[PDB]
RNA sequence: UAGCGCCGGCCAACUCCGUGCCAGCAGCCGCGGUAAUACGGAGGGCGCGAGCGUUACCCGGAUUCACUGGGCGUAAAGGGCGUGUAGGCGGCCUGGGGCGUCCCAUGUGAAAGACCACGGCUCAACCGUGGGGGAGCGUGGGAUACGCUCAGGCUAGACG
RNA sequence: CCUGGUCCACCCGUGACGCUGAGGCGCGAAAGCGUGGGGAGCAAACCGGAUUAGAUACCCGGGUAGUCCACGCCCUAAACGAUGCGCGCUAGGUCUCUGGGUCUCCUGGGGGCCGAAGCUAACGCGUUAAGCGCGCCGCCUGGGGAGUACGGCCGCAAGGC
RNA sequence: UUUUCU
């Protein structure tokens, strides 16, 4: 069914008289490489409860990547905070160029052929939104049709 | 030159088994099935989630060290794949199998890649006649890829095409065991061949 | 089922501390009051009652939600009729969203009223033993409507959307359609099946719950029933 | 003044949609009217209609929307989802047909003025002319 | 004939010994003051191979001079305020011109190089033949929506 | 007394006469400078008392320039909303200053607060935008060196640009 | 009132 990336994990900290209390966050997508993904950021005081917590979120939130033919409907430009993604449809034997961040949510959504580029800041986490942002905004000429008729 | 060394490390490593001989990678021997783990010291310890990078490495290297040919090589031949028309995955693959050494190594008239290599450059093949001894030489569509007269009463040459009675080839391929002669059919395909490797991973490499 | 030209009770309410988005119900202010388009209040009734059949003899839950002490007594009234759950007291924050927690409470306390009633109801420390008495008391004043809900409602009908936004809030958030008798103060865009009218006013809630719960029972199996709540309009008065 | 008019009835259109309001007004100019009759056409609004206000000439223009939504935020999915000028004064911007940009792998659209007149990228390239690169909506 | 760099993260490749904020490493963060995958050696390993690595310089990553494609309340960044010259920009309707702009045809755009095909040297590098495209500019013809210009009209800006 | 700006009403007049604005020109808090005058109170410097390990300070007693006026210079500033100007567009609520109307409300100009949508790194902003847009000007391009050096222009000088 | 350094 669903295969699960391990995206990133940081190991975040608090200041309290005594010492510093750590905590870990890690990013987590869920893909089934048919269209949808599931992106997942959950905390907690060791990594594996952390990371399955994540996982658990990323299955919480799915979204219906329109593939087409390996690639994407057509060009978008999506800005999460500081944090900017732009995704290029592209022909067959391109392959998945793109960071990782972006990239990791792209292969599990069942992309093969994507050209990529982050603008702005590199927060992986801020960009792995706008990546799923990105993904959903992505129409198809039907939904597009539908959305004029009448 | 060409590598050299220890094969069947190469193969534990990769992970996968990589045919870089004839008989033995076969026999129960063709270490993948004594100890399937990567060469050294520690080669049995936990091993850590791979890199992206290393993902993409490996791929390369497997696919790459299958045609035992250069990086150098390698690599001109992707970049050519990467600029004529069509699915670069496919294309590339394509090429590195129209290499003389591997053609020669399709046929049977040689056991393993290496053995091939040395076939072509020791002159025992030719190609529509005329010899040739460039391991990197490409056969075209429509190419007879021949045995030397001279060579054809190699004791090799004759244990080998020997065995050749009864195995089929390549369906881009076709031989004729009789006379010793072999006929490049036409450009294999992606479906055709059944290599360990995911060719979109080695175009990501390039990528980077 | 029904009853039209309803002057007799809801239209008009709320000063004039309104929510522009509700300038589509709003037939014109007089003397204060926005008052209600009581033409839309029935097209707006036709529609969200024919989504209540719908529940009804398809045999859906319905949670009712009213905290706001206007219609506190009521709420029940009504949900006690139709077999459906309700919450009257304060609504805890995630029984929808947080609900598999939040029930187990429920599970504590049937648990505890199985404790009492005899079996081992004097077994222990008379201390701990009333100090089980609370946690019932309590439980039993908070969950003793949102006992019934096994499990997620398919709809939730609310009675001042404003006052129980939280609520309003988990519905959306976990897809659950929204009904909700609610006028002036609000925004219409969060209800999915609204009723433009009189918030507050015992008189004017009493009627429209009462109807929707005529009609929950009949179109079910069951005959219809004239509401004792009505008692509670008239003591108010 | 309006320094440029075409660029504000595009932005009234992109700030009455964002409000989801049903008509809206954009004091009245042939070229405008031109531009509108595109964005019907195209299936980008409902239709216009010449309007008087305070004895002035407008253009009522009828914005559409998607369908209501689920979960929170059940807004409408928007009709128009982006529109922004491109040529603009003290910035001209002019193409021949063969630089006619494609919106959105065609699923938007772009609005040149030709001498052939108003038209989008689609009726531009088949005509084959190029001209003022006056908008891009999608 | 087989060599050279590397194995803390970036970054593919880990262990033992020696050393003890020393000797040294270092592109950046940083490493070494007795358990150092970071210093030196060894074993093992990764990368490339008649090469490998360093230093230097150009472009890249750098949307970090932002035309594509950035900014200025508190991060660098609004001029102390105004009056106003040059300049930049300019509401609605009609008509003439056709400068900008758009279109077609034509001339030019050497060869080499670049793209494609076939071919010559056993391959390739290298080279032969052929084909294709090509900004800009000249000339001829055409269009007039927008920008321009000229002429006329308007009152929603402006002023009285 | 002389004099600038500005808002509302009527819709009367002109008929795009508009916006911005490099340079220029003018204005520009305090301190400061030149000439003359004035000088109660205050008060750099300074002269003393006290406090202190010391006290070139904070506290107390005095006190000159100055603070004041006229004329002429200087031109700086947390010269701040730390937010260039103009125009159009985008929920409301509430307080307030000023005008009109059919005046327990409506309509305009201005000053505040809470907030729709939206924006923002966040704080926050939100019809008095930091929202959505068009026009023009100014300015930024890591920190230290340094607002320094040099050159030029300005100034009586201090010093400014 | 004042009342340093670590
Ligand atoms: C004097 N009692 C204190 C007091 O209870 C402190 N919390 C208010 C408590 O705080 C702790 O619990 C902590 O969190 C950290 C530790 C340094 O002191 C711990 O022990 C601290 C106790 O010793
Ligand atoms: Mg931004
Ligand atoms: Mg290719
Ligand atoms: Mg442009
Ligand atoms: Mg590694
Ligand atoms: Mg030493
Ligand atoms: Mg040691
Ligand atoms: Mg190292
Ligand atoms: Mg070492
Ligand atoms: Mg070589
Ligand atoms: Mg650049
Ligand atoms: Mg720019
Ligand atoms: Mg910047
Ligand atoms: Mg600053
Ligand atoms: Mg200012
Ligand atoms: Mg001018
Ligand atoms: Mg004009
Ligand atoms: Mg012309
Ligand atoms: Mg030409
Ligand atoms: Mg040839
Ligand atoms: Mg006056
Ligand atoms: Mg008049
Ligand atoms: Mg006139
Ligand atoms: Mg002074
Ligand atoms: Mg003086
Ligand atoms: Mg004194
Ligand atoms: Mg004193
Ligand atoms: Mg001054
Ligand atoms: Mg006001
Ligand atoms: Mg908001
Ligand atoms: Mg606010
Ligand atoms: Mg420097
Ligand atoms: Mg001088
Ligand atoms: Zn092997």
């Amino acid at each position: 069914d669903f295969e699960e990336k391990m995206i990133l994990i940081r190991r975040t900290a608090r200041m309290q008289a005594g010492g510093r209390r750590f905590r870990f966050g890690a990013l987590v997508v869920v893909g089934d490489r048919q269209g949808r993904v599931g992106l997942g950021f959950g905390k907690a005081p060791e990594v594996p409860l952390a990371v399955q917590k994540a996982g658990y979120y990323a299955r919480r939130n799915m979204v219906e990547v329109p593939l087409q033919n390996g690639t994407i409907p057509h060009e978008i430009e999506v800005e999460f905070g500081a944090s900017k993604i732009v995704l290029k449809p592209a022909a067959p034997g391109t392959g998945v160029i793109a960071g990782a961040v972006p990239r990791a949510i792209l292969e599990l959504a069942g992309v093969t052929d994507i050209l990529t580029k982050e603008l702005g800041s590199r927060n992986p986490i801020n960009i792995a939104y706008a990546t799923m942002e990105a993904l959903r905004q992505l129409r198809t000429k039907a939904d597009v049709e539908r959305l004029r008729k009448g | 030159g060409r590598y050299i060394g220890p094969v069947c490390r190469l193969c534990r490593r990769e992970g996968v088994k990589l045919y870089l001989k004839g008989e033995r990678c076969y026999s129960p021997k063709c270490a993948m099935e004594r100890r399937p783990y990567p060469p050294g010291q520690h080669g049995q310890k936990r091993a850590r989630r791979p890199s992206d990078y290393a993902v993409r490495l490996r791929e390369k290297q497997k696919l790459r060290r299958i045609y035992g040919i250069s990086e150098r090589q390698f690599r001109n031949l992707f970049e050519e794949a990467s600029k004529k028309k069509g699915v670069t995955g496919s294309v590339f693959l394509g090429l590195l199998e129209s290499r003389l050494d591997n053609v020669v190594y399709r046929l049977g008239f040689a056991v393993s890649r290496r053995q091939a290599r040395q076939l072509v450059r020791h002159g025992h093949i030719t190609v529509n006649g005329r010899r040739v001894d460039l391991p990197s030489y490409r056969v075209r569509p429509g190419d007879e890829i021949a045995v030397a007269e001279k060579s054809r009463n190699l004791e090799l040459i004759r244990q080998n095409l020997e065995a050749m009675k009864g195995r089929k080839v390549g369906p881009w391929l076709s031989l004729d065991v009789e006379g010793m002669k072999g006929k490049f059919l036409r450009l294999p395909d992606r479906e055709d061949l059944a290599l360990p490797v995911q060719e979109n991973l080695v175009i990501e490499f390039y990528s980077r | 089922v029904k009853e039209l030209l309803e002057a007799g009770v809801h239209f008009g309410h709320e000063r004039k501390r309104w929510n522009p988005k509700f300038a589509r119900y709003i037939y014109a202010e007089r003397n204060g009051i926005h008052i209600i388009d009581l033409q839309k209040t029935m097209e707006e009734l036709e529609r969200t009652f024919r989504f209540i059949e719908d529940l009804a003899m398809r045999g859906g839950t319905i949670l009712f939600v009213g905290t706001k002490k206007q219609a506190q007594d009521i709420v029940r009234m009504e949900a006690e009729r139709a077999g459906m759950p309700y919450v009257n007291q304060r609504w805890l924050g995630g029984m929808l969203t947080n609900f598999k927690t939040i029930s187990q409470r429920v599970h504590r306390l049937e648990e505890l009223e199985a404790l009492f009633a005899s079996p081992e109801i004097e077994e222990r420390p008379k201390k701990e033993q009333v100090r089980l008495k609370h946690e019932l008391e309590r439980l039993q004043k908070y969950l003793s409507g949102f006992r019934l809900l096994k499990r997620l409602p398919d709809a939730i009908f609310v009675v001042d959307p404003t006052k129980e936004a939280i609520a309003v809030r988990e519905a959306r958030k976990l897809f659950i359609p929204v009904i909700a008798l609610a006028d002036t103060d609000s925004d219409p865009d969060l209800v999915d099946y609204i009723i433009p009218g009189n918030d507050d006013a015992i008189r004017s809630i009493q009627l429209i719950l009462s109807r929707a719960v005529d009609l929950i029972i009949q179109a079910r199996g069951g005959v219809v029933e004239p509401s004792p709540s009505y008692a509670l309009v008239q003591e108010a008065e | 003044m309006l320094t440029d008019p075409i660029a504000d009835m595009l932005t009234r259109i992109r700030n009455a949609t964002r409000v989801y309001k049903e008509s809206t007004d954009v004091p009245a100019s042939r070229f405008k009217e031109e531009i509108l009759r595109i964005l019907a056409r195209e299936g980008f609004i409902k239709g216009y209609e010449r309007v008087d206000v305070d004895g002035k000439p407008y253009l009522r223009v009828y914005l559409k929307y998607g369908p209501r939504r689920q979960g929170p935020d059940p807004r409408p999915e928007q009709v128009i989802h982006h529109i922004r000028r491109i040529s603009k004064p003290g910035r001209r911007v002019y193409v021949g047909v063969k630089e006619i940009p494609r919106v959105r792998r065609g699923l938007g659209i772009a609005i040149l003025s030709t001498s052939k007149g108003v038209l989008t990228d689609r009726e531009a390239r088949k005509l084959g002319v190029g001209g003022e690169l006056i908008c891009e909506v999608w």
